[PDB]
């Protein structure tokens, strides 16, 4: 068989009159996630869609967007300072730290049927 | 006019698009070094693509966050539902869902129906659609509970039938008659935002707006991918074939005309993306600007957010754009009078405050414009300038005055 | 762009055109000419794209100038945070810079309110502002800032009868003419 491009997506293999599967292997981009030279010295890097499986080679931690390695997972929420994807953002307490974003403080307004604020 | 009718009318806004990003030495020609040594010789045509493509999908987060990130706290609505007799439970969250959405907008997300290849990804969006919804609710409680006080500075706690006889008044109808008819525009409310979930559900294509978009960038993605099987004027389509059977003095030929076919293929894509990413971001700044005038406030501009004299407006989400539910006023039933500019008693002639003379047949009243309410004509309603030979076409009668009847 | 070699022995033109044979030098020049051909034509659209988001950029400057620097707007968060009340302008390389001033609440309270107060059989509503309550006694204020007034015939008006609204309180009203008449 073929793709709908010119690339073919099964065959049948001599000697044994058999049929295998063909799927690309694993690719994407390298992300690197940096404070700042004036701060430290430190970066966490993000393998693009693809998971911890395969392979700077200190932790393993599996997010929507890929494996991120280096920094640490909380679970303590605050406003999102460095995006990374997905609803997960990323230097605090000598370390880089992946939570997830906080939309903001949580406030209920006294409602009654019969009061006002002047 | 003598009554009137609140209506609900819905709005369809697209936002954002999808972040998608496309590698050049891949697409061109990948898994060898016998094609990517003459790209070399191009320059930066490799690079340009990908900041353009790195640009778009950064300016659709931008979008999206200049529509819904309005508001300052997460406010939430009070766990009872005495609103004087508004009944909100089509538009609020429903707590027991998996996902915290409210009807419409579960209908909303169901209604509209949204692989691999080389060198091509597809990147998530930095909200998710839960907080979007989170968002969207915190926007709906707020102006629900504090009027649009809480857009300009904190948020003020005010009874709900106060808060419609306010936006009554602002649009030039005394609060007395929503007062007196309180019970009959609830039921209004109520029927009116009922008919708006049978009217989504069964109407085909109203939400085409949000579709076309997903359509024309599948179908530039499918062209883009179907072009690689082109000649372009080699003698093989496919680069592996010619490659392993040529000497490569003379398979320079065959690997140079793919590659100013393809390349050509890229920047044509490009182009088109740029243009459109313009297109979409005029729409998220269209929809930002209407969310902060019709959400958080009481507009006065003609035909803005909605059609007819404006009261209130209640957003909804929806996959790449926003849904808004305009509430206004219309008159319903008229009738004929005869009017005059103005009264002559006692030689000098007297003109209204607010509103216009009107008359039955045979005695003359005084009413406001937008509602039939007839009161005596007195001094303390009409204004006395002048005398009677000035102002064309003017008749008498006589001006009562409060003082009399209570001096005698 | 101009060291790409794009395909030919040497980018540089004097070098090809002084080195090889007229018929061959005619076919190694076309390859640059081609080259940059197609980096030109990218640049004069990428410009035509930004000037075109540079123009909508300039016309909502203008927009903002008439509306907000030569009157008073109503639009909500056109001028500004809160309630506009003016706007300077002030000039910059390449653009402009509006400093608008406007007008904020702060320090709100707690207080009690009813929609209408019946007297004599006859239902009241404020003119203009709110009713409110401290604890025992009924003031009219505005909305915008706390300032008690006593009720008075001057600043309601009567319509009707009290069986008709739904949380309608007990009260006195006072009438200018009663010291006089005294
Ligand atoms: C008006 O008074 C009410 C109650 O007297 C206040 O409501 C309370 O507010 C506190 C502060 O967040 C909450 O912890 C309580 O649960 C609320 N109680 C009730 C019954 O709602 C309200 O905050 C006051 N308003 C102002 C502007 O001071
Ligand atoms: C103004 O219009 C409304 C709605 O058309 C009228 O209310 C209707 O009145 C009839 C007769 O009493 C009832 O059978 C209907 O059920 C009412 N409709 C609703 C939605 O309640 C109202 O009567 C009209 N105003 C006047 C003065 O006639
Ligand atoms: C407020 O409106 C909602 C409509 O969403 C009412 O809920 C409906 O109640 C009827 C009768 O019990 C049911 O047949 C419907 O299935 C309900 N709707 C949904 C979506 O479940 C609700 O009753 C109204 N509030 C009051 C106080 O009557
Ligand atoms: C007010 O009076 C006018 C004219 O006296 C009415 O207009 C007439 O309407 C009928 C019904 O369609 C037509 O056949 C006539 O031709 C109209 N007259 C003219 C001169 O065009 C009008 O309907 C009245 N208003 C109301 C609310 O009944
Ligand atoms: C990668 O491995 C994890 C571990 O179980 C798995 O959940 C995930 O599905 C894998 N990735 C893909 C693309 O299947
Ligand atoms: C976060 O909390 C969960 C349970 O609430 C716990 O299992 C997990 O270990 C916590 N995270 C860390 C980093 O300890
Ligand atoms: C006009 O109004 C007067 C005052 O109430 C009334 O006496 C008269 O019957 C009315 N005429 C008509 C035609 O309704
Ligand atoms: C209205 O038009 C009629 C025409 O028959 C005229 O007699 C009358 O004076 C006009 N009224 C006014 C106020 O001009
Ligand atoms: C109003 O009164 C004046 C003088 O008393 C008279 O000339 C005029 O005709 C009157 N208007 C009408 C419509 O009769
Ligand atoms: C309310 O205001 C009146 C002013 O007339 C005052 O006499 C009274 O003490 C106030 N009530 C409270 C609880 O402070
Ligand atoms: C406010 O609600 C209560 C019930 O919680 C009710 O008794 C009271 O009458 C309501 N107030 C008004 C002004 O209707
Ligand atoms: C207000 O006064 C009337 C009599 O003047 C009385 O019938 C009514 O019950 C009073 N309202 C309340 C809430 O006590």
């Amino acid at each position: 068989g073929r793709d709908i491009a010119d690339t073919t997506d099964a065959v049948r293999d001599p000697q044994t009159l058999e049929i295998l599967d063909i799927t690309p292997c694993s690719f994407g981009g390298v992300s690197v996630i940096t404070p700042g030279t004036n701060t430290s010295n430190q970066v966490a890097v993000l393998y693009q869609d693809v998971n911890c499986t395969e392979v700077t080679g200190s932790n393993v931690f599996q997010t929507r967007a890929g494996c991120l390695i280096g920094a640490e997972h909380v679970n303590n929420s605050y406003e999102c300072d460095i995006p990374i994807g997905a609803g997960i953002c990323a230097v605090a307490s000598q370390s880089i730290i992946a939570y997830t974003m906080s939309l903001g403080a949580e406030n209920s307004v006294a409602y009654s049927n019969n009061s006002i604020a002047i | 006019p003598t009554n009137f009718t609140i209506s609900v009318t819905t709005e369809i806004l697209p936002v954002s698009m999808t972040k998608t990003s496309v590698d050049c030495t891949m697409y061109i020609c990948g898994d060898s070094t016998e094609c990517s040594n003459l790209l070399l010789q191009y320059g930066s045509f490799c690079t340009q693509l990908n900041r353009a493509l790195t640009g778009i999908a950064v300016e659709q987060d931008k979008n999206t966050q200049e529509v819904f990130a309005q508001v300052k706290q997460i406010y939430k609505t009070p766990p009872i539902k005495d609103f004087g007799g508004f009944n909100f439970s089509q538009i609020l969250p429903d707590p027991s869902k998996p996902s915290k959405r409210s009807p419409i907008e579960d209908l909303l997300f169901n209604k509209v129906t949204l692989q691999k290849f080389n060198g091509l990804t597809v990147l998530p969006p930095l909200l998710t659609d839960e907080m979007i919804a989170q968002y969207t609710s915190a926007l709906l409680a707020g102006t629900i509970t504090s009027g649009w006080t809480f857009g300009a500075g904190p948020a003020l706690q005010i009874p709900f039938p106060m808060q419609m006889a306010y936006r009554f008044n602002g649009i030039g109808v005394t609060q007395n008659v929503l007062y007196e008819n309180q019970k009959l525009i609830a039921n209004q409310f109520n029927s009116a935002i009922g008919k708006i979930q049978d009217s989504l559900s069964s109407t085909p294509s109203a939400l085409g707006k949000l579709q076309d978009v997903v359509n024309q960038n599948a179908q530039a993605l499918n062209t883009l991918v179907k072009q690689l099987s082109s000649n372009f004027g080699a003698i093989s389509s496919v680069l592996n074939d010619i490659l392993s059977r040529l000497d490569p003095p003379e398979a320079e030929v065959q690997i140079d005309r793919l590659i100013t076919g393809r390349l050509q293929s890229l920047q044509t894509y490009v182009t088109q993306q740029l243009i459109r990413a313009a297109e979409i971001r005029a729409s998220a700044n269209l929809a930002a600007t209407k969310m902060s005038e019709c959400v958080l406030g009481q507009s006065k501009r003609v035909d803005f957010c909605g059609k007819g004299y404006h009261l209130m407006s209640f957003p909804q989400s929806a996959p790449h754009g926003v849904v808004f539910l305009h509430v206004t006023y219309v008159p319903a039933q008229e009738k004929n009078f005869t009017t005059a500019p103005a009264i002559c008693h006692d030689g000098k002639a007297h003109f209204p405050r607010e509103g216009v003379f009107v008359s039955n047949g045979t005695h003359w009243f005084v009413t406001q414009r937008n509602f039939y309410e007839p009161q005596i004509i007195t001094t303390d309603n009409t204004f006395v300038s002048g005398n009677c030979d000035v102002v064309i076409g003017i008749v008498n009668n006589t001006v009562y005055d409060p003082l009399q009847p209570e001096l005698d």
